[PDB]
C-alpha cells in the first residue's frame, strides 16, 4: 500500500455525497480496517476534488511541516468519534455529517494526498 | 493555473558567478517553502538550496555551502541563488520548486522546467 492508497482507504467515500444513517461510521471504520481509532474523518466528494488541493492553499502541518494544502472550497465530511460506550472487542462511534474545508500533506510526482492534518 | 518563472541559466567560466531568479506566477497566497534543485546527466535530483517565507528555515547541500547563497523576497513568491566560485561540477540541470518542506523534494509539488548551467574549464 503506497501513502496515497493508505489515505484513500483511511478517509475517502466518494461513493456517498455525505454519510448515510447515525450507523455510517460503525459501518466504515470496521470496514476500512481502522478497528478503537479514537477520531477519523471520510471526505465525500470524488478523488479528483481531493487531489485538487494539494495545488490549493499552503499551510503547516501539526507535525511541523510545511507541505500541507487547505481546500478551497468547503467540503462533505463525516466526523467518526468514540462515544462513552466503545472499548475495544465492540467499538461504538457517533456518526456525525460536517461541511468543512480540509488539510491533507501532500507529495509524489503524481502529487496527492498522503496524510490527513484537519478539518476547519 | 500556477505557472513557475525562471530565469538566469547559462554558461561561465570556473570560478565565475551566476543568479538564478525564479517566481510562482498566478498563486494567490504565499509558499512556505522555495528551495533549487539539480541535476546531472544519469545522476539523481539532488537538493542545492532551500529558504522558507520569513527569511528563516535555510538549508544548504555541503558541496555548495561556501558558494551559493540562496534568499527570498520575505512573505512573496520568489527566490533566487546566488552562485559564486563555480566549479566544473555544478555542471547541470538547476530547477525552481515551492510548496514543499526543506530539500525533500517529495514534497514539493510546483516545479520549474529547469535552466541549465555549464561551468567550462
Ligand atoms: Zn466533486
Ligand atoms: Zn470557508
Ligand atoms: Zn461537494
Ligand atoms: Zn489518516
Ligand atoms: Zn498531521
Ligand atoms: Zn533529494
Amino acid at each position: 500500500e503506497t501513502a496515497a492508497a493508505k489515505f484513500e482507504r483511511q478517509h475517502m467515500d466518494s461513493s456517498t455525497s455525505a454519510a448515510s444513517s447515525s450507523n455510517y461510521c460503525n459501518q466504515m471504520m470496521k470496514s476500512r480496517n481502522l478497528t478503537c481509532k479514537p477520531v477519523n474523518t471520510f471526505v465525500h466528494e470524488s478523488l479528483a476534488d481531493v487531489q485538487a488541493v494539494c495545488s490549493q492553499k499552503n499551510v503547516a502541518c501539526k507535525n511541523g511541516q510545511t507541505n500541507c494544502y487547505q481546500s478551497y472550497s468547503t467540503m462533505s465530511i463525516t466526523d467518526c468519534r468514540e462515544t462513552g460506550s466503545s472499548k475495544y472487542p465492540n467499538c461504538a462511534y457517533k456518526t456525525t455529517q460536517a461541511n468543512k474545508h480540509i488539510i491533507v500533506a501532500c507529495e509524489g510526482n503524481p502529487y496527492v494526498p498522503v496524510h490527513f492534518d484537519a478539518s476547519v | 493555473q500556477v505557472q513557475m518563472v525562471e530565469s538566469g541559466g547559462g554558461l561561465v567560466q570556473a570560478g565565475g558567478s551566476l543568479r538564478l531568479s525564479c517566481a510562482a506566477s498566478g498563486y494567490a497566497y504565499t509558499y512556505i517553502y522555495m528551495g533549487w534543485f539539480r541535476q546531472a546527466p544519469g545522476k539523481e535530483r539532488e537538493g542545492v538550496a532551500a529558504m522558507d517565507s520569513g527569511g528563516g528555515g535555510t538549508l544548504y547541500a555541503d558541496s555548495v555551502k561556501g558558494r551559493m547563497t540562496i534568499s527570498r523576497d520575505k512573505g512573496k513568491n520568489t527566490v533566487y541563488l546566488q552562485m559564486d566560485s563555480l566549479k566544473p561540477e555544478d555542471t547541470a540541470t538547476y530547477y525552481c520548486a515551492a510548496g514543499g518542506y526543506e530539500l525533500r523534494d517529495r514534497t514539493y509539488g510546483q516545479w520549474g522546467q529547469g535552466t541549465q548551467v555549464t561551468v567550462s574549464s
